[PDB]
């Protein structure tokens, strides 16, 4: 009738909006569309500031640059979003504070490129270390590589300076780096963003945690990791590159409790 | 783990015959599938006989085959290789492995053999 | 205050004027106060796959060319 | 109302095609797993069908108790040098391999357990000593609680650690507990810190340790042999079996594929690799 | 209608004859079992009969337990240079005569088995030395779990194999298994090969046994003495006892008549001669 | 949710406002969820053995010269 | 509505199915689909056999090399589904058969590619000879190639061997091998392959026969030829080349009149 498309779409929150004309539809992670908490689940009893408009909308996180050495990019929630104006401010002006999330992974060739990229939302996405000798070390500021996110790896290296270790993740791909197999990711809410049919992915994940709300700064929900299924080949060229960009957007979000600010000590 | 206790080698020369015994330590009964080797001095270490435990049934190494026939002690775990017309060339360290098995599919080769012998050597001396 | 149910017959003994035919029913009577104590019913139910299989917020008619 | 010992669908009977209707095609992009039958690709003839899936509902799942530990208990003499050895165990289910992969296939969830105690018995030195029957005592201390400190001090006067006396030679021992999380499910994985590092502040009391939270932490088993010192020394072992029941999960996983190394998620080298060789062209 | 426990058609009185209807006669050619009644040929008074089959129905043919095995484990001193003897034994029926012989006169079946378990120890070694009453584990590990290769290694943290834990001195244990073929019935005789040989492939590749086939695997059964080592070395046995129920049988074959030689249907020489000697003319 | 049937009885004590007469009856009650495991009831069923005897096409009457 | 196209379709026919995103629709034969044998028109008396499924299948014929020089490929029927599992048995195991043809002809090039072939029915398809000398001469095994086939050619070359001769047909292409014009071949069922267009051709073939069941070893009932309409060109390529394939099913196939097994002398 009005040839509407499953390829055109157009995401509105707030005062932004992304269109889109090769889309492979979307997913609303698990079938839940994210919501605000509940008076049957409340628990804490303070009024909850709903930031709405103020913080309901696209922020675009740093672009990265996808070539054939690329093994892949991992992103944390809340953390990712924790310099976006005022959901970024109303991030750290609280103890409590549950939100959803809407990620629109944009990135497009040509019909002459090839390639595909799977982007894989993994809930309480914990990633391995860089130690051999020492487990689950890790420290907070390697933990949370905020907007500009951190890198899968082809192997594993072990961190050998006991003196002053490095105390960071080292993620293998094939792993989907808390070890376990690839191929099995497919478990998680996700698309996949081939070349030849679409531009860009769109994943709606409701909040998903143990608590009904809980501690932005400490505890991370969600995990968006993208890796290369198919890699990246053009042309006849030895040195093909496309960009690939996250705009992400918290959606319901709403904190408790009020206090002064964090100063997270991030370097 | 399986143990295969082998026994006994020795350089007799030429047409000779001896004798290996090898046993279950192991639960020998419907898995083990013994099976006979010898490494050719570092060429060399190839797959003489094999015999399956539940039936008894036995095939060879096209090298050995007649000659060298594979014989079974059921009762008291053990599995020989009588040695016949030890050659020269009968002059190599001797294996006795033994895997698991398919049920119903008979032992060979290219079956097993997850646990390793003790490579009792018999050798062959020359004229 | 006991729970009479039924059982899923399998294998049919050659009778069915007490076993076999008849509907097969056991009892179970709670014994403590506490529920961590019940012994697990295993009457659960099922759902559909549709919450991990078909996560398309726009329903998918699979007949039909899935990206139209 | 589809329980779990319902009949799966009855496949239908179809005959030749020539339509428009695609069926067979997809685009695994969207994301949508396809969702075709049998009778979709080729002909079927009807079959009503009697499978159902019974033995695999998340309760069937889990229904087997399973090892978590050995805990090591013995009352030497009273000559001895060496302390009468009482166990202390932390209840964590990570200890073993078995029970954790099982449990790993999903994020969260709700289970009241149940557990079993078998406790095994031995002599050490060859002397045709004698040992009258044991009687092994079984102290739950919740998070908090004095944890014992000699075989023989007040903490075990039990005023309100719930305990079991056990005698030996009788059937093994057992206990419920209900749901003890202070969450809303249990964390099988958490992703994030305790204690986040302040700008000012010292990076010690800043930090913690990743994927640790109290939101698994559930206390201490203390075990010890309650029959004073005997001139002949016996140990005694005391495995603990865990069997979840009115289980419930969320949020399926990928099996961890790579052998496990300590709490964490965590991997040690030289152990990174699963699969095995196979050709792409033999089948 | 007809229960097995229903009196026998009472005998009919019947008095003299002169008719041209002729019972008596047959032509066993046709293949049919002639018909007759005590009345039938002979005179008879009339007689209410009170015998009933009752006791020879299909299910109480199979129902006494009977013995399938015997298990062989051990518990060695630590000191010992030969390693803790655990017995691991494959599930088949076919391993003694008497049940074997039972289970013979049919073709196919179905029966929920209840498995029961006796053991009985005893010392070795002639020294006064003791040992404290000790606790066996049986478990059931199905066609391809991992079968244990140490008397204590991770195999046995039963995470899924269903298993038993027997205190010696209490009354034997039991467990009850459905019907767990992978077919309709369990097969008793499996008439061909698993693997047909193709001509485009070696023999070797294309060779199997005759008669055997996976309708009769069932896994294997795993014993060992939980308590660790001790002193004296202590030997135990496990009888384990297999009573059919809730049986069902089809196809009548005739009685196994020459000593069974394996678990074929096969015979060895000598044994090839049944029946003894009488003379034609003497009663 | 028990299962009262009746015994039939063989030695007859000198009974019957208890024992004896008064048919005999017992009270069984399943304890388990699976079928696999409740004890055999043994009040199994019968059938004629033509399905083996009389195994011929055309029904044979006793009476009559069987090859006709 | 849910976006249904007359390119892209379906067939499935007992085991196999045929699916197809460039199709450019599909063909039924003088507008009859297949059928059984009708008891109006019914002939020998034995019960029929109707082997379905076990026949009913899609078998695909060896594929065919089409370049620059490619003058046509013809095929017959049922003669080339002689060597079809078990419609090739039936039909050695009777003396009577009809049976219907859904002809699939795929072949695929790229937006780059250009070219014509024209995929033709003819029902009857008696071709030429190749020697001058002797009418309607050529012999059973040049005339039943099988699932070969064989080719058109832009030149008749006569057979010159009267000592042994070749006794073989010498189609000539622009005359549809059996001197008409091409140019009206067009009157045969029929589609084109155009490259620009789609990539496969779908004809649906009710048996058609003098008889109401005949021979099937004796009398080739129908005749698929494939010409190039408009030559082979790509890029600025000297030796482009794309495969063609034929997958041919047959349909509501009976055969009366089991015999003994007739094994031809086709060499
Ligand atoms: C006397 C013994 C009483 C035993 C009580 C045990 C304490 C509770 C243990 C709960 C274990 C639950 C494991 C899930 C933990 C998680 O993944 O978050
Ligand atoms: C822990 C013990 C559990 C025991 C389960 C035993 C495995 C099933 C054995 C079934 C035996 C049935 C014999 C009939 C076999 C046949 O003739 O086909």
């Amino acid at each position: 009738a009005c040839g509407y498309s499953d390829r055109v779409l157009q995401l509105t929150l707030g005062n932004s909006t992304i269109t889109t004309q090769e889309a492979a539809n979307s997913v609303v992670a698990y079938g839940r569309w994210p919501e605000y908490l509940r008076d049957s689940e409340a628990n804490p009893v303070d009024q909850p500031t709903e930031p709405d408009v103020a913080a309901c909308r696209f922020y675009t996180l740093d672009t990265v640059s996808w070539t054939k050495e690329s093994r892949g990019w991992w992103w944390k929630l809340p953390d990712a979003l924790r310099d976006m104006g005022l959901f970024g401010q109303n991030m750290y002006y609280h103890y409590l504070g549950r939100s959803g999330y809407t990620v629109h992974v944009q990135c497009n060739a040509s019909k002459f490129h090839q390639g595909a990229l799977g982007v894989f939302a993994v809930p309480e996405m914990c990633l391995a270390g860089d130690s051999n000798t020492t487990t689950m070390h890790t420290s907070y500021q390697n933990a949370n590589p905020g907007e500009k996110g951190g890198t899968f790896t082809g192997t594993f290296t072990p961190d050998n300076n006991q003196t002053s270790p490095a105390r960071r993740f080292c993620p293998v791909d094939y792993l989907l780096g808390n070890g376990t197999l690839l191929g099995n990711a497919f478990v998680f809410p996700h698309q996949i963003i081939n070349l030849r049919t679409n531009n860009c992915a769109t994943l709606v994940l409701p909040y998903v945690n143990s608590l009904s709300i809980d501690s932005m700064v400490k505890h991370n929900n969600w995990g968006i990791a993208i890796l290369p299924l198919a890699p990246l080949n053009f042309a006849s060229e030895s040195s093909p590159e496309i960009p690939i960009t996250l705009t992400i957007a918290p959606m319901c979000c709403e904190f408790n409790g009020l206090r002064n600010i964090t100063l997270p000590r991030l370097q | 783990q399986v143990q295969l206790q082998e026994s006994g080698g020795g350089s007799v020369q030429a047409g000779g015959s001896l004798r290996l015994s090898c046993a279950a330590s192991g639960y020998q009964y419907s898995l083990l599938c013994m099976a006979w080797f010898r490494q050719v001095l570092g060429e060399g270490r190839e797959g003489v006989a094999f015999i399956t435990t539940y039936n008894g049934a036995m095939r060879y190494a096209d090298t050995v085959k007649g000659r060298f026939t594979v014989s079974q002690d059921k009762d008291k775990n053990t599995v020989y290789l009588q040695m016949n017309s030890l050659k020269p060339e009968d002059t190599a360290i001797y294996y006795c492995a033994a895997g698991r098995w398919r049920f119903g599919d008979i032992c060979h080769e290219g079956s097993g053999y997850n646990y390793w012998g003790q490579g009792t050597q018999v050798t062959v001396s020359s004229h | 205050g006991a729970q009479v149910s039924s059982q899923k017959v399998g294998a049919h003994e050659n009778s069915n004027r007490a076993y076999g035919g008849s509907t097969i029913n056991y009892t179970t009577i709670n014994y403590y106060r506490d529920s961590a104590s019940n012994a697990a019913s295993k009457q659960d139910f099922s759902q559909d796959p549709s919450k991990f299989t078909e996560p398309i917020k726009d329903v998918l008619i699979k007949t039909a060319p899935m990206l139209n | 109302a589809a329980t779990s010992r319902d009949a799966l669908p009855n496949t239908e009977a179809s005959g030749p095609t020539h339509s428009k209707e695609i069926p067979a095609l997809t685009a695994v992009e969207t994301g949508a797993t396809n969702p075709l039958v049998p009778s979709d690709t080729v002909q079927t003839r009807h079959v009503v069908q009697h499978r159902s899936r019974s033995e695999s509902s998340i309760e069937s799942f889990f229904a087997r108790g399973a090892c978590v530990t050995i805990m090591t208990v013995d009352n030497p003499a009273s000559t001895t040098n060496k302390d009468k050895l009482f166990a202390v165990w932390k209840i964590t289910y990570k200890d073993t391999v078995q029970l954790r992969r099982k449990l790993e296939f999903f994020t969260y969830s709700r289970f009241d357990m149940e557990l079993t105690f078998v406790v095994t018995a031995n002599f050490t030195e060859t002397n045709n000593g004698h040992a009258l029957n044991q009687v092994y005592q079984i102290m739950y201390v919740p998070p908090g609680a004095p944890v014992p400190e000699k075989w023989d001090d007040y903490t075990w006067q039990t005023s309100s650690n719930p305990s079991i006396f056990y005698t030996y030679g009788t059937a093994p021992a057992r206990i419920s507990v209900p749901y003890v999380g202070i969450s809303n499910a249990y964390s099988h994985f958490y992703d994030g810190f305790s204690k986040v590092p302040l700008k000012d502040q010292s990076a010690a009391l800043g930090d913690s340790l990743y994927g640790a939270a109290s939101l698994n932490d559930f206390g201490i088993l203390a075990v010890r042999v309650v029959n004073d010192h005997n001139p002949t020394k016996v140990t005694s072992k005391i495995r603990v079996y865990l069997k979840p029941k009115h289980i419930r999960v969320w949020c399926p996983r990928p099996p961890r594929a790579v052998a496990y190394y300590g709490p964490g998620v965590d991997y040690k080298d030289g152990t990174l690799t699963p699969l095995s060789t196979k050709d792409l062209t033999t089948y």
